[PDB]
């Protein structure tokens, strides 16, 4: 989920924008 | 690209999704 991808790891904002609606 | 953790991470996603919203 996010947290593991964003928070744990490091994300790009590409990859970010998958989470949006 | 960087850690974003708790409230810096809903800012950076209401920024990136816009109207869109986030699931």
């Amino acid at each position: 989920g996010i947290v593991e991808q964003c928070c744990t790891s490091i994300c790009s904002l590409y990859q970010l924008e998958n989470y949006c609606n | 690209n960087q850690h974003l953790c708790g409230s810096h991470l809903v800012e950076a996603l209401y920024l990136v999704c816009g109207e869109r919203g986030f699931f």
